[PDB]
């Protein structure tokens, strides 16, 4: 009696164990991470300004994307994701405001030729 | 005229964004009564919960196609499989004995809850390993790893808990070894432990229920519930009992109130309430035992145990006169059991000298007995009867009374062997009855030394009066106990 621990317990007096090998290296790794959740943002709204802008004979050039990283919480990838939308929103924006100038500089640039081709027959 | 240039073509750019998501972990670590004990303290067999819960999944989320959870177990913590798959509603549940690890599995349900709507963030579930704490002095560590579609894994914070029974506890300062100790002593509180003791004195026994360790305990209701006991497992075949003068006070000199003691002959003699507090507390009592018991274990816990004020238990028990005839040792063993959890005492032992006084004739020569030296209490009486025939023998009036052996006294005095001690006795004669005693002083019997050995012998004079046998009895008298021949 209380050679195991100390105590002199006369029910239940066996001394603790050791730890698994698995709960020590567990341990020994709290809060260690490996890969992550993608998330994704619709973008169907930029690839048809992207679309619309090709079928005017804009030319299009698509960028390697973009690494917003990696966040600890889903309040943080809602944020990111409102800036996101935004961000494709503004793009898709600036798409079409190009676009819209290109069909105009286009249609008064015949406008004016068909005034120079009446002259010169 | 020439035509206008066209319009340059122009340029636009585009790109699309990548974003993922690492959702924290946080183990808790909670009493049976959903109580946080993290870095606290709480008794041997305590259910001990641990919660794996996960932070919010994120909207724009893909489907999640697994939700996993793997809790290597710290030793000494005991599974119960039943009580954790009823307290992990939505998780199958597995166990490799091997590792002592418990696996969670996302049902196919609760994955389907978590797909419902992938445009918003949605809210976890956590599964509940259950089970018990079985080790005094031990720390009880855990964490756990989540992993969401075989793609995303994380660990968690370390939780722990730690039973009474270990000093140098970080994380309980006051913690240290439970160990309930018994001490004899005499009535002028000396440490009377393997001395002598003769038939007729006290044994002033003084068990320490051992509270300190459990100082701010965060046991949940069920375990202060299992109760606080004190065992005195007493030798009923060489003491009796005094419980009128058991006397119980705490750490800080108060008495205590609230426990009730009670003795009984055997274990079959005492309640059932006790006879299972001693069966799960792993003790069985030899024959008659004494207990005492916390009335209401609440207010017990809250008065000593959760405050860690040991009390002190004064439990007063004398020698039976036989033992004196047939001397011999005994042995005192207490028990405390707190929680249903039972912890032994040191053990003590005692001797009683058999008294053995003799009669001779030279003058009837009456050899008073001997008290041993390393005896543990004041002589008070030593007096010599003599019950003669008178018929018969025919007494003088003198009579005188010899040290028997070196007697040292408390002042260092030492009355050597066969120094005349008459003039420290007195005498009463019945001629008529044909009976003297002769009796030493008790001034002068409790001035010995406790250490020292005493013995006297008294030569009483007679003249013989008549013809035949004349049978003569002589009775020692030692403290309270009577011993013939
Ligand atoms: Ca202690
Ligand atoms: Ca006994
Ligand atoms: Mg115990
Ligand atoms: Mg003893």
């Amino acid at each position: 009696v209380g050679t195991q621990t100390g105590n002199p317990a006369t029910n239940l007096p066996e001394a603790q164990g050791s730890a698994s090998k698995e709960a020590e290296q567990s341990q020994n790794q709290a809060g260690e991470t490996n890969g992550s959740i993608p998330v994704e943002v619709p973008k169907t709204d930029l690839d048809q300004a992207a679309k619309d802008a090709k079928s005017a004979g804009v030319n299009v050039v698509q960028d390697a994307d973009v690494n917003k990283g990696t966040v600890k919480t889903a309040e943080e990838a809602v944020q990111k994701e409102t800036e996101i939308k935004e961000d494709y929103t503004k793009q898709a924006e600036d798409i079409k405001k190009t676009t819209d100038q290109y069909k105009s500089d286009v249609a008064a640039h015949e406008a004016e030729v068909a005034k120079i081709k009446a002259k010169n027959q | 005229q020439d035509l206008p240039t066209p319009p340059s073509v122009p340029t636009v750019h585009f790109h699309y964004f990548k974003l993922a998501v690492q959702p924290q972990v946080n183990k808790e670590i909670r009493n049976n009564n959903d109580i946080n004990i993290d870095r606290t303290l709480v008794a041997k067999q305590s259910v001990v919960k641990f919660q794996l819960k996960t932070a919010d999944l994120p909207a724009g989320r893909d489907e999640t196609t697994s939700f996993v959870l793997v809790d290597p177990l710290p030793s000494g913590y005991q599974f119960n499989p039943e009580a954790t798959k009823a307290a992990s509603p939505g998780f199958d549940v597995t166990y490799d004995n091997a590792t002592n690890t418990v696996t969670f599995k996302a049902t196919a349900a609760t994955l389907a809850t978590f797909n419902a709507d992938l445009t918003k963030s949605v809210a976890t579930i956590y599964p509940t390993v259950v089970g018990q704490v079985l080790n005094d002095g031990a720390t009880y560590k855990n964490n756990f790893t989540l992993t969401v579609n075989d793609a995303y894994g994380i660990k968690s914070n370390v939780v722990r808990v730690t039973t009474p029974g270990k000093p140098n506890d970080p994380d309980n300062p006051n913690n240290n070894y439970i160990k309930p100790t018994k001490v004899n002593k005499n009535e002028n509180g000396v440490v009377i432990d393997g001395k002598t003791v003769l038939a007729g004195s006290t044994n002033y026994y003084e068990l320490t229920w051992d509270l300190d360790q459990y100082k701010n305990d965060r046991s949940s209701a069920d375990t202060i519930q299992k109760g606080f006991y004190y065992v005195d497992d007493y030798p009923e075949e060489a003491l009796e009992l005094r419980q009128d003068l058991v006397k119980i006070t705490d750490a800080n000199g108060n008495e205590v109130t609230g426990v009730s003691v009670d003795n009984y002959t055997n274990l079959e003699a005492a309640p059932q309430e006790i006879r299972d507090v001693l069966s799960k507390a792993g003790i069985r009592p030899k024959g008659a035992f004494q207990i005492f018991r916390a009335d209401n274990p609440r207010e017990f816990y809250d008065t000593y145990v959760k405050t860690g004020i040991d009390l002190k238990i004064v439990s007063p028990m004398v020698v039976k006169k036989q033992m004196g005839q047939t001397g011999g040792s005994y042995e005192n063993q207490a028990y405390q059991i707190d929680f249903g959890n039972g912890y032994a005492s040191n053990i003590v032992i005692n001797n009683v000298p058999k008294i053995n006084p003799k009669k001779d004739v030279t003058n009837y020569r009456l050899i008073g007995g001997i008290i041993p030296a390393n005896h543990s209490e004041e002589l008070f009486k030593y007096n010599f009867y003599d019950d003669y025939d008178q018929t018969g023998d025919h007494y003088t009036g003198q009579y005188k009374v010899f040290a028997k052996v070196d007697i040292t006294l408390k002042n260092g005095v030492i009355i050597k062997s066969g120094t005349e001690l008459t003039q420290y006795t007195t005498a009463e004669v019945d001629t008529t009855k044909g009976a003297i005693t002769i009796k030493f002083k008790e001034a002068f019997l409790r001035s010995v030394s406790i250490d020292s050995a005493f013995q006297a012998e008294s030569y009483i004079q007679m003249k013989r009066i008549a013809v035949g046998t004349f049978e003569n009895t002589y009775i020692n008298t030692v403290n309270g106990v009577t011993y013939s021949s």
